[PDB]
């Protein structure tokens, strides 16, 4: 029946573009995903480094006593 | 005609979790920003102090 | 008397599944008594008590369709307390149940004597507890089915539970 | 290794030293062995499950360490007390957090004090069932995240704010905060896609407005035939705007029955579409 | 720039000085020099890619750093010493991890030590095939993130829990787990989704129930037909129960026959529906 | 001959209980003898015994089957005595079985030469024991049947039990 093939089309178009926006959303986060995932290549950085900053105050502190 | 309304709402579901999701990367912008920051200015208080400390070496040792 | 908890089980063999009877242990009650199963503050239900060796201290074994009309559960912890009808008011002398193949694998056309299924009805389920919607499995010629207590006349007041005696009559 | 050996000895360790104990110096020194000891007791608490214990437990370092002067790492304390009490069976678990946004507050600490104000309203919600102080909170922790300009959380606490305020009769007062996280959302090229529900939850949301405050909520809403993600919001308005203005709560019932397959129903949602649906019946049989 | 000649001076040095030796002050950074040779070394082994080495060395820093006064960085240590045996060919890797989280325990920090405990069972699965204790630490550790109210977490390790525990036979242990992971899933509307297969698996797990164990389970449940995701849940699990409750090993044979084709039919539902299979033949002919 | 008191266990495996064979222990007896289960003074059965690794010594396992026919139980007193059958006038020359479907969950409609069943009937259950009545399971392309001796007959003269040869004719 015309009444479902075109029912269809018109439900198919809106399952397509439902899928579209969708779509969108994986591109943007996908940038974004790999956009915050620059910061965090700097968190390791500095984080290890600011202990080694921190490691050395710790032991000229504890030999400035000794 | 069923297997299409079927999986309609399905994928909708879907784009009802990624809502969510985006949600959750908005908070991973809040944190990493500020915070890659503060942990920035971390290095810079902290290696002035090792400078110092230095100081009270050449002093106490 | 007055309680005891207890655990739900599942029924022995098959004979005391097609009695509708709380098959218990010998340690605890005594096959003829009475009790009063409480599973929630708007729950009560009464049956119909039967020892057997296989049963363990502390439990009570029901049958599928028991089970499938108080709403236990393997596990839980229920409790039973003993109970006794009033005969001179409970007992029953009329009784409509309604029949139907218990698993619809085994249907047939065959003509079943309604006359020799009362008499035989009395024969295995004297002396015991029924209530009104209550669901349990009869054997007929080794044959299951499915009856189900519609209304229950005493010897007339319509009561809710009554007490199958020997003079009583079932439609 | 004892609990009440570590508790005790922080007892006797906890004191402002006097006469012979003094003898020439003491203060924080003592004070802050004891928080030690108690953050060590608290420890092996929660690990035999006694929680109550172990809050307490927390609860006394904490108090200790402020009468030593350290009120940052003595709030995280209390934070530690919180976590405790709340995954715990006393209560207490809305004092110690009180107690340590007190502290992250006047410190100059909003960005926490927000995180934690958050948790606060979340519990005097989940558990006390205080919506109208959870509301209060809610509110002013995002009015914090506002400033910080982590528009994001703001917007994660105003919808919780406007969701439950909805709930609280606050039906104009919602719409407001729909409208304006609705407004500052749009900025963003990546709420584009959500801003949607904000202005599906605002036409949905009758302070028993007689006007057309709906029927306008909807037109200043852009929507086009090419829309998919839009059949999800004023495509349905529209319909249910004209099921009230005809009081057909028949209408108005079917299309939520239709709309009610493409798109499932929130707890929330149907708890306003009903109250919409009573001020049609409650106004047609009458 | 030699292992074994690092290794030598690192042992001639780390010996409790006394006497003579000993000088004016003690030995707190002896310790250490000899802790940083080590590290050296097990550092050049790593890169000879002769891990056995790298890992036993490691473990000997790790020892020495524990008796200078430093349980955080031994902890970390034996990390590293985990990762090199469990990358290399010996074992002491499961011991290794067992010492770390040892320290991350005693210390207080039980967010990391239950991240390298579901680390530990990972091991003892996959690795060594020990279930039995697996499962031990899945739920130990569980419990630790449940600790930290990170709901999310404490799901990942519940699931792994129930989930090998009905392939041994903790059936109605394993139902339990999927209520409590099912009622502490439905408080956050962002788990709303995989709520179902939770009720999927405690429906599907069968401790021996001759009743409507699951036919109650499936009631509780709240599906309701506008909503299309459910469709991969109860639907087969209804005629699944028609299957078991009528002891046709056909139905219930066809009805998975038929469910793996619009929903793929993982490795455990398979080893459980065959179980299931079996307590219908083992009630035929019973 | 003197007869030890043995205790009914379960078959090891499926293959053996599709034999009809009384598994036993190489310790005990060996493939290929007879015995003549007693149970009561008006009760002999007779069975056909199979070593398998898997026996334990003092004790002979059955079948369902066998089980649901010579009427034991597993975890009860019997006494087994050696038996030697007359190759004179007990040999099975021709035996009726009454087959159908053991599985009422697995019936078809296809077709089953009876030619090959006879052929791999024999190649299976020979120089065994057969008595009238006795029930057991056939494999047949791997499918479950439910045999029943319903008569024998020697090398025409009728027995209660024979011993079935390699020139056995079945129908």
């Amino acid at each position: 029946a015309l009444s479902e093939i075109e029912t269809r089309h018109s439900e198919i178009i809106k399952l397509e573009n439902s899928i579209r926006e969708l779509h969108d959303m994986f591109m943007d986060m996908a940038m974004l995903v790999e956009s915050q995932g620059e910061m965090i290549d700097r968190i390791e950085y500095n984080v290890e480094h600011a202990v080694d900053y921190v490691e050395r105050a710790v032991s000229d502190t504890k030999k400035a006593v000794k | 005609n069923r297997r299409l309304q079927q999986t309609q709402a399905q994928v909708d579901e879907v784009v009802d979790i990624m809502r969510v999701n985006v949600d959750k990367v908005l908070e991973r912008d809040q944190k990493l920003s500020e915070l890659d920051d503060r942990a920035d200015a971390l290095q810079a208080g902290a290696s002035q102090f090792e400078t110092s400390a230095a100081k009270l070496k050449r002093k106490y040792w | 008397m007055a309680g005891r908890s207890m655990q739900a089980a599942r029924c022995p063999t098959d004979e005391l599944s097609l009695s509708n009877c709380a098959v218990v242990s010998e340690k605890d009650y005594q096959s003829g008594q009475h009790v009063i199963v409480r599973t929630s503050p708007n729950h009560k239900y009464i049956f119909t008590l039967r020892t057997h060796p296989s049963v363990v201290p502390g439990s009570v074994a029901f049958s599928l369709p028991q089970r499938k009309w108080a709403g236990l559960s393997i596990g839980q912890e229920i409790e039973v307390a003993l109970y006794s009808f009033d005969k001179a008011k409970q007992c029953i002398g009329t009784m409509t149940i309604e029949i139907d193949f218990l698993q619809k694998k085994n249907i047939d056309s065959n003509p079943y004597d309604t006359d020799k299924m009362a008499a035989e009805f009395i024969q295995q389920f004297n002396n015991q507890a029924f209530s009104v919607g209550q669901q349990l499995v009869f054997s007929f010629n080794d044959k299951l089915f499915g009856l189900l207590v519609k209304d229950i006349e005493a010897m007339r007041q319509k009561i809710e539970v009554g007490l199958v005696v020997g003079n009583s009559q079932v439609a | 290794a004892e609990a009440m050996a570590l508790l005790a000895e922080a007892e006797r360790k906890v004191k402002n030293s006097q006469s012979f104990f003094s003898g020439l110096f003491g203060g924080s020194s003592k004070i802050e062995e004891a928080c030690e000891i108690y953050a060590r007791a608290a420890n092996m608490f929660k690990m035999a499950k006694n929680w109550s214990a172990a809050g307490n437990a927390f609860c006394q370092a904490a108090q200790l360490h402020l009468q030593l002067q350290s009120k940052h790492d003595a709030a995280t304390c209390f934070v530690d007390a919180g976590n405790a009490f709340k995954k715990a069976d006393p209560q207490e678990a809305i004092n110690c957090l009180m107690r340590a946004i007190e502290i992250y507050t006047d410190m100059g600490r909003f960005t926490i004090a927000a995180k934690h104000h958050i948790s606060i309203a979340e519990i005097y919600e989940t558990e006390l069932v205080d919506v109208e102080k959870a509301i209060a909170h809610y509110e002013q922790s995002a009015d914090y995240y506002k400033g910080e300009e982590s528009n994001s959380s703001a917007n994660k606490c105003l919808l919780k704010v406007a969701g439950y305020a909805a709930q609280l009769e606050q039906y104009q007062k919602a719409i407001d905060i729909y409208e304006q996280v609705g407004t500052s959302a749009m900025d963003s090229p990546l709420l584009k896609y959500s801003a949607k529900d904000y202005f599906f939850k605002a036409a949905l949301c009758h302070f028993c407005i007689d006007m057309l405050n709906a029927k306008l909520a909807v037109q200043k809403y852009e929507e086009l035939f090419p829309a998919f993600s839009d059949s999800r919001e004023c495509k349905l308005m529209k319909k249910l705007l004209e099921a009230h203005e005809e009081q057909n709560v028949d209408s108005y019932t079917e299309s939520v029955k239709e709309y009610d397959s493409i798109s499932r129903l929130d707890q929330w949602l149907t708890t306003m579409l009903l109250r919409i649906k009573k001020t049609i019946q409650g106004d047609e049989e009458d």
